[PDB]
C-alpha cells in the first residue's frame, strides 16, 4: 500500500516540522503571559476583579457602557441606551467641539489629517476602534470618570470632574496579540 | 510567507488573512507551532441580513483536528484583526453524483460523499464549540422545508451573536433554511 | 526654554527642553515625567502632527508654547 505510507510520511512530516518550530516557539519569550501577570498584579493592588467583554473591535463602547452601568444609579442608567448609542453620543461631542476634535482626527501614525465629521461617521455608524479622544469626550459628556490601569504604565484618570462615580478599565497590549483590548473592571 | 499559508488559488483577501496568519505564528509563542502546520484553501465572502459580511474559510479535511484544538483563540484574534466580520471555518468536501442507470460504474461511492452527509457535516461545522442536541424539519403546508436545530446549552456565547449568519452561510451554501433553537 | 503640553486628560506638563531637541527626544522627556510610552504618545504642534526625526524650532516652536500630546490607546 503506497497510499498509507504516503499518508504515514506526509504525517511524520508534519509532527516533525511542528516540533522542529515548537523549539522555536519554546525558545521565544512570552509577553502575554508577564502582561497578565503584572494585570494580575495591579488588580490585586486594586483589589477590583477585571471582567470580560466581547471581541471585534467594539470592546472599547461595550466596556464603557458596562462599567458606567456598575458605577452609575440604576435610575440614572437607562436601558435604551447601548454601544450604539455610546457611539452616536460620542459623535455628538465631536461635534460639539469640532476645532478640537479636528487637531485629534489628524494622526501622526495615520500620516493624514482625516476629517472630523468623517472620523465621527466613522465611529457612530462603524466598528471601527474608538479613539481615546473620543472615549475621554463621551466620558465628559456622560460625567463618568474613566480610570485606565495598563500594565507596565502609570494610571490614568480622565473626566475626574464629572458628578457620575468613576469607571475602572483596563486596556491590554500584549493580552491579544493582535493588538490592544479593553476589559471592564468591576469593584469585587 | 503569505503564499505558504494559501493552498491553491491566490487572490488579495486570502493574501491578507495569511498574512493575519504569520502575524498571529510569529506572535503568541504558546500557541506558535500549532498553527503552522496548517493551510486553507480558499476563502468566501457571505452576506448576511445584519450587514456584517462572513469569511467561509474553506479548509482541507483531514487538518480539522488541528482547527479544532485552536478554533476558539484564532477565530477570536479574526474578529478582533476584521471589522464587521465573522469569520467561520469549514472542511471543503467532495460531493460525488448518485449514479444513475444508464451511467457507467465509477467504484462504490462511500457514504460520507453523498449530499446528506456532507450537509450534515457542515451544519456540525457551522457551530463547533457547540454540540447539536436535536434536529427538526418543519414541513409547512405551502411545501417549503425548514430545519430547525437545537444546540447544547452550554458555552453558547462564543456563537449567540452569529446565529444569523449561519442561516445566512446555510442558506447560500445549501438552499435550505434553517432555525437554531436554544432548548433551555 | 520651557514648552508646555497639554494631554487629553486635561494635565498640562511643563518640559524643560532645547530649541535642537530630537522628537524621539521629547517623547523620551516625556516618558521620563510621565510615564506615557513612546509608541502611544504623539505630538502636534499648530495643527500639525510632529513627525519624529526632526529637531525643535523647525516649525516656529519657540519657548513657551504650547503643543498637544495625544495618546492613542486604541483598544478594542
Amino acid at each position: 500500500n503506497r497510499q498509507k505510507e504516503r499518508l504515514a510520511k506526509r504525517d511524520a512530516a508534519i509532527a516533525k516540522m511542528k516540533e522542529e518550530a515548537a523549539l522555536e516557539a519554546s525558545k521565544q519569550p512570552d509577553l502575554k503571559k508577564m502582561e497578565q501577570e503584572s494585570i494580575d498584579q495591579l488588580c490585586e493592588l486594586k483589589k477590583l476583579k477585571q471582567f470580560d467583554i466581547q471581541p471585534d473591535g467594539h470592546s472599547l463602547f461595550a466596556s464603557i457602557l458596562d462599567q458606567l452601568k456598575l458605577r452609575h444609579d440604576p435610575k440614572k442608567l437607562d436601558q435604551d441606551m447601548d454601544v450604539m448609542k455610546l457611539r452616536w453620543l460620542s459623535c455628538n461631542y465631536v461635534q460639539e467641539h469640532r476645532d478640537d476634535f479636528i487637531p485629534y482626527l489628524f494622526d501622526e501614525e495615520t500620516m493624514k489629517m482625516k476629517d472630523i465629521d468623517e472620523y465621527t461617521k466613522e465611529m457612530e455608524h462603524t466598528a471601527q476602534w474608538g479613539g481615546e479622544i473620543e472615549i475621554l469626550a463621551l466620558s465628559h459628556v456622560f460625567d463618568c470618570p474613566i480610570s485606565i490601569l495598563m500594565s507596565g504604565r502609570p494610571i490614568q484618570v480622565y473626566n475626574e470632574c464629572g458628578k457620575n462615580p468613576e469607571l475602572k478599565l483596563v486596556y491590554y497590549k500584549h493580552s491579544y496579540a493582535l493588538g490592544e483590548h479593553y476589559n471592564s473592571l468591576h469593584d469585587s | 510567507p503569505q503564499a505558504k499559508i494559501l493552498s491553491q488559488a491566490p487572490t488579495e483577501l486570502e493574501l491578507q488573512v495569511a498574512q493575519a496568519f504569520v502575524e498571529l505564528e510569529n506572535s503568541s509563542p504558546e500557541l506558535k507551532a500549532e498553527l503552522r502546520p496548517l493551510q486553507f484553501k480558499s476563502i468566501r465572502e457571505i452576506d448576511v441580513a445584519g450587514g456584517k459580511k462572513a469569511l467561509a474559510i474553506f479548509v482541507p479535511v483531514p487538518s480539522l483536528a488541528g482547527f479544532h484544538k485552536v478554533q476558539t483563540k484564532l477565530t477570536r484574534e479574526l474578529e478582533k484583526k476584521f471589522q464587521d466580520r465573522h469569520v467561520i471555518f469549514l472542511a471543503e468536501r467532495r460531493i460525488l453524483p448518485k449514479p444513475s442507470r444508464t451511467s457507467r460504474q465509477v467504484q462504490k461511492r462511500p457514504r460520507s460523499r453523498t449530499l446528506t452527509a456532507v450537509h450534515d457535516k457542515i451544519l456540525e461545522d457551522l457551530v463547533f464549540p457547540t454540540e447539536i442536541v436535536g434536529k427538526r424539519v418543519r414541513y409547512l403546508v405551502g411545501g417549503n422545508k425548514i430545519q430547525k436545530v437545537l444546540l447544547d446549552s452550554k458555552d453558547v456565547q462564543q456563537i449567540d451573536y452569529k446565529l444569523e449568519s449561519f442561516q445566512a452561510v446555510y442558506n447560500k451554501l445549501t438552499g435550505k433554511q434553517i432555525v437554531f433553537e436554544i432548548p433551555s | 526654554m520651557q514648552i508646555f503640553v497639554k494631554t487629553l486628560t486635561g494635565k498640562t506638563i511643563t518640559l524643560e527642553v532645547e530649541p535642537s531637541d530630537t522628537i524621539e527626544n521629547v517623547k523620551a522627556k516625556i516618558q521620563d515625567k510621565e510615564g506615557i510610552p513612546p509608541d502611544q504618545q504623539r505630538l502636534i504642534f499648530a495643527g500639525k502632527q510632529l513627525e519624529d526625526g526632526r529637531t525643535l524650532s523647525d516649525y516656529n516652536i519657540q519657548k513657551e508654547s504650547t503643543l498637544h500630546l495625544v495618546l492613542r490607546l486604541r483598544g478594542g
